[PDB]
């Protein structure tokens, strides 16, 4: 369900 | 817990079968009762561990950030009044995401942290406290938010502490440490200037060290450094 | 039920904000009790229902492909032995999908289908019975696969027979339903000539019609014309 | 969650 729009990794 | 009557390889196979169905709920409920078993995790057993919390709180919190912003166009000037309905069903989605991280919490403290005492497990556990306490930053308001940004900061610092006195500084685990420590300083911070500067020294002691290196470490390396990079690139 | 002290216009709000958080369980939850204050549903109120079970028993139904293929994998010749966890995890989401589908029976049963007079209800809440047993179906192995698959048979044709006489061979509804059954009839029913017939049939006679809609009713039937030319198109 | 792969509307 993670996006993948975060800065993080 | 519901897991206590499975076997620990049971649940261990069965995260990886919620996996290839990506069913993330239940694979981090299999792995929850993996690590309640009591016994320290191997590598692959953290990795799964993490890969099912970031995807079940990564989904909860993009959700969070959708009814936020509906949230605040609602408060803005000339918005029509709507009732209690946004405010509620967005502390529907922040209780349950604020639950979710305290079980990931309350299994770092009852006990991987204590028992864990390579470097590469205790950098790992203290990487996921500050990112857990990270998502707790995103979401609060009160008189603890204070506290919760230190406690991100704390645990982070003490990753990044053990990361650079005993891993290399292409080590993927210290590599993935400093870039969410650098989002942590940019997004929570408020410290750009401190989170520019932390990806940049990454990514040159990394690129300095890659020589030392097989096909497939570089390969790994280069990918978490590309991340760096998107950053920098994004916020220079 | 949960949503019992919640007002219905306050549940329906919610069901929209969780569809734009892609939040489809808690989506069915809402619109489930929706239902449950025992009114008639509006048209733009069914399609709430139905998209947010839509997306729940779709999730199920795409994790118990992934996983019974892996069972099945694991039961060819020369597959090492790996215990019962495969079977007991496909039987978990197997069961869950069970009883989100008897859950949509149940409120189509208690008492959706009972007051619908109009055929545009009646139509939509028949081709609904039909999918949710054709979903049970899908899983069935036992006793009951037949009665199942006749359950499905039985409310897709009740459905059909309303819609040829009470609705335009280009309505979204009824070209909706005509794709579902055919769909029915090449992977449940195991009559693949039926399924290519009607859908055929189902697509001449819209083009046919087309020429007295507006534009954006040309644009609604053209999209589903086209999912039953791309069924032909795999199936021939 | 629902899938994109199938027949079915
Ligand atoms: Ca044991
Ligand atoms: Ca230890
Ligand atoms: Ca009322
Ligand atoms: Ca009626
Ligand atoms: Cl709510
Ligand atoms: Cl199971
Ligand atoms: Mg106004
Ligand atoms: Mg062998």
């Amino acid at each position: 369900e993670n996006p993948t729009s975060q800065a993080s990794q | 817990g519901a897991m206590g009557s499975m076997e620990r390889a049971s649940l261990i196979q069965k995260a990886k079968l919620a996996e290839q169905a990506e069913r993330y709920e239940d694979m981090a409920a299999f792995m929850k009762g993996a690590v309640e078993k009591g016994e320290e995790l191997s590598c692959e057993e953290r990795n799964l561990l993490s890969v099912a919390y970031k995807n079940v709180v990564g989904g909860q919190r993009a959700a969070w950030r959708v009814l936020s912003s509906i949230e605040q166009k609602s408060n803005e000037e000339g918005s029509e009044e709507k009732g209690p309905e946004v405010r509620e069903y967005r502390e529907k989605v922040e209780t349950e995401l604020q639950g979710v991280c305290d079980t990931v919490l309350g299994l770092l403290d009852s006990h991987l942290i204590k028992e864990a005492g390579d470097a590469e497990s205790r950098v790992f556990y203290l990487k996921m406290k500050g990112d857990y306490y990270r998502y707790l930053a995103e979401v609060a308001t009160g008189d603890d938010k204070k506290r919760i940004i230190d406690s991100a900061r704390s645990a982070y610092q003490e990753a990044m502490d053990i990361s650079k006195k005993e891993m290399p500084p292409t080590n993927p685990i210290r590599l993935g440490l400093a870039l969410n420590f650098s989002v942590f300083h940019y997004e929570i911070a408020n410290s750009p200037e401190e989170a520019i500067s932390l990806a940049k020294t990454t990514f040159d002691e990394a690129m300095a060290d890659l020589h030392t290196l097989s096909e497939d470490s570089y390969k790994d390396s280069t990918l978490i450094m590309q991340l760096l990079r998107d950053n920098l690139t994004l916020w220079t």
